[PDB]
Order: structure tokens, then C-alpha cells, then sequence
């Protein structure tokens, strides 16, 4: 019954092709709504939205951006150094998420790190977890950091403190934006046939916001059990895009509906007729 | 570890003949994250913006590949993606159906 999103996360990757080739990607995220960019080559920010800023100053932004310039160039160096010592071997991809999230109510915090693309890490409450499988390359990161108290005490900072507060002061400043209701447009269609005598019938959704939606093939009242949810895709305004399916007998098609439920349209669902 | 890049293919409004509309290209569940995509008028490339990198959940990374087109009953439109798991550059058409 809240609408739109409950976390924020910065999310890194960090590519690394050879001992003189690495690069760093950077951005600002409410769940899968980008609302930082990051210039790499200057260590930049860029305020996606009006309201990217939350409630802090400039002069805490400015702050807060000089500390992400200083770590991705910090992060790079580290890594390099250490390729041998934690037996990396080229290429290599480090991915990193860090943030805060709601929860009807104590927001909670963590970063989370993969290697190869596989869980490697988290860190929380002043405490460093390696992931189930991270074997003793996990064991040794988590040593390490132990060796590296401050800069382990500004990422707990980061995350008990400084995220908190932004999180609720964005989810206000951006309220109005986060929180509107934008009403799908739907279509149907008859996909690639599937095979003798049956059709695929496609219902298509887009446009909607925020992104809970459900969408069912109907014959009057009856949902139908073949029905098949494909997965949410976004588009490039905020709104998202959906294709549900129905395998069906072809003198079987007539009456069959497709029922849209969402948010924006209270509690009159959009229908739409197969002929 | 190496995952397949995952293509699909839609149009932002329903599709009209004559009318302008988006073309959107939606690659996920890739690994690792060097990519190339491109969308195509006839088999050839338009100008498109590409998101900016992310990744799901799990690690897997996403795209979103969009340009402005106008679809007709001549025009064939498709997307291309060229990856290290590709042996060939593959190519998902729009199926405006
Ligand atoms: C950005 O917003 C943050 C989130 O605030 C909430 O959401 C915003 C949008 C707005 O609605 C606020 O009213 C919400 O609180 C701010 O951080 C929060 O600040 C408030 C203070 O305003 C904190 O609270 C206090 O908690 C104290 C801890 O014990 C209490 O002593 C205190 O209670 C007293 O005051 C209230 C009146 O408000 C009385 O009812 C009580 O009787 C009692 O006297 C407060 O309840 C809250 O903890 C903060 N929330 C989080 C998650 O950190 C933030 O404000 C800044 O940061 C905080 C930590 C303080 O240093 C503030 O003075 C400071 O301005 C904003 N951040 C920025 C940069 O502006
Ligand atoms: C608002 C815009 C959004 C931009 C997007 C940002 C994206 C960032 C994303 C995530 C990062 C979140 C935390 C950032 C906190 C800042 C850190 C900091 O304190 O910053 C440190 C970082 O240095 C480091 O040494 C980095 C530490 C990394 C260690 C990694 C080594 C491990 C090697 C082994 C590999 C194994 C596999 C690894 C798994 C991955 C696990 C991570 C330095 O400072 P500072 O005081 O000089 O400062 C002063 C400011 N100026 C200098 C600019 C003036
Ligand atoms: C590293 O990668 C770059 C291209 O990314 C290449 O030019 C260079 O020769 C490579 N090898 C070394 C040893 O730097």
C-alpha cells in the first residue's frame, strides 16, 4: 500500500583486463529507478532528477561525491596491488551494491560484494560476512578490512547513518514524482503460432507506474490456468512493459479476455476482448 | 562464471501504422558485462541511446536499448547483440505481434 520504491543503493562495477586496463562504472539507484549517473574519467556526479539531492545540501553532496572520486581510485589501486595475493586471475569483474531500505515501521543497511559474479561478500553492522562459497579468498578480504578500520568506519557511517537519513529525505523530495499513478496502455495480439490449430494470444501492458500489476487471461470469470506472466521490462520513461500469454485451441479463442488490475485505475480493471 | 545475454524486443505504445512510436531492446541476464547492442531498420543500424549499465538482484547485468521509429507493414526492425558467449552476432526481430 506504499507506493514506489524503499531502498536506495549505489551500485559499482569495476572491470579489470590487465595489470595496466581497468574501468569503473558508477551510479545512484531508488530499487530500479536510476536517479545518479557517474562520470568516470572525473569522478562526477550527475542529478538525474530535480530532486536527486534528497533533502542534503550542496556542500554534503559535494563531500560525499570527493569521498566516491577518492575510492574508486582508491578500489582500483587496492585490487591491482592485490591480483597475486588473492590468486585473481585476468578478466575479472567486481560488483558492489550499497544502501538502506524501508521496512514497515527500522531501516536496514548493508553492502553487498560478488566476484565473478557470484556472491562474494556482505557487510554489516560493523561486520564483515563472506559469502557461503567466498572459501578462504573470503576469509582473507575479511581479515583485511580488519587492517583497514577507516576506511571500514566511513562505509559503516555510509550505511547507519548518512543512508538513512538520505532515503527519507529522497523518498520526501521526490514524493510527488515517485508516488503518481500513470494508467497502462494495453493491446492484444497473436504471436508466432505455436503449433496446429492454436494461437498465442498476447496481451501487452505498458506504460504503467508504479510497477505492481496483474494481468490474467479470462473466459468471463474463470482465469485461465495457461496463462503465461512474462517478466517486467522497463521502458525508458519510468514506466514499465508487460507481455502475458495464452496458448490456446483455435475454436477456443472467442470469449476469452485479458484483465488488467493495477493502482491507477482504482478498482475498475481495463478489459480487453479476443475476435 | 559466464551467462548468455537475454533479448527481447517491444515497441513503448501499440504499434500503428504511419504513427511515431519507441522501439525498445531489453538485454539481461548477461555476463560478463562487455556488450554490443544495436538496433536495426532492415537489417541495418539506427541511432539509439543505451541505458546506463546495471545489474538484477543475482549480478546479472541489463540493458535498455531505445530509438524513436515509425512502424509500417514494409519496414523490418530487429535488434543485434554481439557477446564473448555469442559465436555469432545474434539477432531478435520485432515481432510487433
Ligand atoms: C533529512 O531527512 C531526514 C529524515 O527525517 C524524516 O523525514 C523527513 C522527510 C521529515 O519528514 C522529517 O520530519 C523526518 O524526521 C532527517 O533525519 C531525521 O531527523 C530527525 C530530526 O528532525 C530525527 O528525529 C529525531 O530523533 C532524535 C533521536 O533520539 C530525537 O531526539 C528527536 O525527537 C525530538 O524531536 C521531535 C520533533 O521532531 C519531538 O517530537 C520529540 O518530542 C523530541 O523532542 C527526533 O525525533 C531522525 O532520527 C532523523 N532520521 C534519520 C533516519 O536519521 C535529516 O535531518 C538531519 O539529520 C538528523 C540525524 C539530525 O541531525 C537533524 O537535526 C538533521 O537536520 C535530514 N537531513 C538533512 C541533511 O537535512
Ligand atoms: C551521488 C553519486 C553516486 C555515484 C556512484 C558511486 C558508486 C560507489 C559504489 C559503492 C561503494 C560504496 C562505498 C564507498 C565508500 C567510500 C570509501 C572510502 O572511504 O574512500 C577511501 C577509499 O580508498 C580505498 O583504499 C578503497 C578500499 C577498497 C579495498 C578493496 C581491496 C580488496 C582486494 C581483493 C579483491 C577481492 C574481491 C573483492 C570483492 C568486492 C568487495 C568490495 C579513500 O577516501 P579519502 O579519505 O582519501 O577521501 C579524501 C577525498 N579526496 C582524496 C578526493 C580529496
Ligand atoms: C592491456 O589492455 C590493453 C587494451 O585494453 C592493451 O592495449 C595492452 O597491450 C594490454 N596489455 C598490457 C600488458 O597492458
Amino acid at each position: 500500500v506504499f507506493q514506489g520504491p524503499t531502498s536506495f543503493h549505489l551500485m559499482q562495477i569495476s572491470t579489470f583486463v590487465n595489470s595496466t586496463w581497468a574501468q569503473n562504472q558508477g551510479s545512484g539507484w531508488l530499487d530500479d529507478l536510476q536517479i545518479h549517473g557517474w562520470e568516470s574519467d572525473s569522478g562526477t556526479a550527475i542529478f538525474l532528477k530535480p530532486w536527486s539531492k534528497g533533502n542534503f545540501s550542496d556542500d554534503e553532496v559535494t563531500e560525499l561525491v570527493d569521498l566516491f572520486r577518492a575510492y574508486f581510485i582508491g578500489f582500483t589501486r587496492e585490487v591491482q596491488d592485490r591480483v597475486n595475493e588473492f590468486q585473481l586471475e585476468y578478466p575479472f569483474v567486481i560488483q558492489v551494491t550499497a544502501g538502506c531500505e524501508l521496512h514497515s515501521g527500522a531501516i536496514e543497511s548493508s553492502l553487498r560484494g560478488a566476484l565473478g559474479g557470484l556472491d562474494f561478500v556482505s557487510i554489516q553492522n560493523h561486520s564483515c560476512v563472506p559469502a557461503p562459497d567466498s572459501g578462504s579468498r573470503g576469509q582473507k578480504f575479511c581479515a583485511l578490512t580488519t587492517q583497514y578500520q577507516g576506511i571500514s568506519d566511513i562505509i559503516e557511517r555510509l550505511l547507519s547513518e548518512t543512508c538513512p537519513r538520505y532515503l527519507l529525505g529522497v523518498l520526501d523530495a521526490g514524493k510527488a514524482e515517485l508516488q503518481r499513478q500513470v494508467k497502462p496502455e494495453a493491446w492484444l495480439s497473436s504471436g508466432p503460432t505455436p503449433g496446429p490449430g492454436r494461437l498465442l494470444l498476447v496481451c501487452h501492458v505498458s506504460g504503467f507506474y508504479p510497477k505492481p500489476v496483474r494481468v490474467m487471461w479470462m473466459r468471463g470469470e474463470q482465469e485461465q490456468p495457461g496463462t503465461q506472466q512474462g517478466d517486467l521490462m522497463p521502458n525508458a520513461d519510468w514506466t514499465w512493459y508487460l507481455r502475458v500469454t495464452l496458448n490456446v485451441a483455435a475454436g477456443e479463442a472467442a470469449g476469452l479476455n485479458c484483465r488488467v488490475k493495477h493502482s491507477s485505475l482504482g478498482d475498475q480493471d481495463i478489459i480487453l476482448y479476443w475476435h | 562464471i559466464q551467462r548468455p545475454p537475454k533479448i527481447q524486443v517491444y515497441s513503448r505504445h501499440p504499434p500503428e501504422d504511419g504513427k511515431p512510436n519507441y522501439l525498445n531492446c531489453y538485454v539481461y541476464g548477461f555476463h560478463p558485462p562487455q556488450i554490443e547492442i544495436d538496433l536495426l531498420k532492415n537489417g541495418e543500424k539506427i541511432k539509439s541511446e543505451q541505458s546506463d549499465l546495471s545489474f538484477s538482484k543475482d549480478w546479472s547485468f541489463y540493458l535498455l536499448s531505445h530509438a524513436e521509429f515509425t512502424p509500417n507493414s514494409k519496414d523490418q526492425y530487429s535488434c543485434r547483440v554481439k557477446h564473448v558467449t555469442l559465436e555469432q552476432p545474434r539477432i531478435v526481430k520485432w515481432d510487433r505481434d
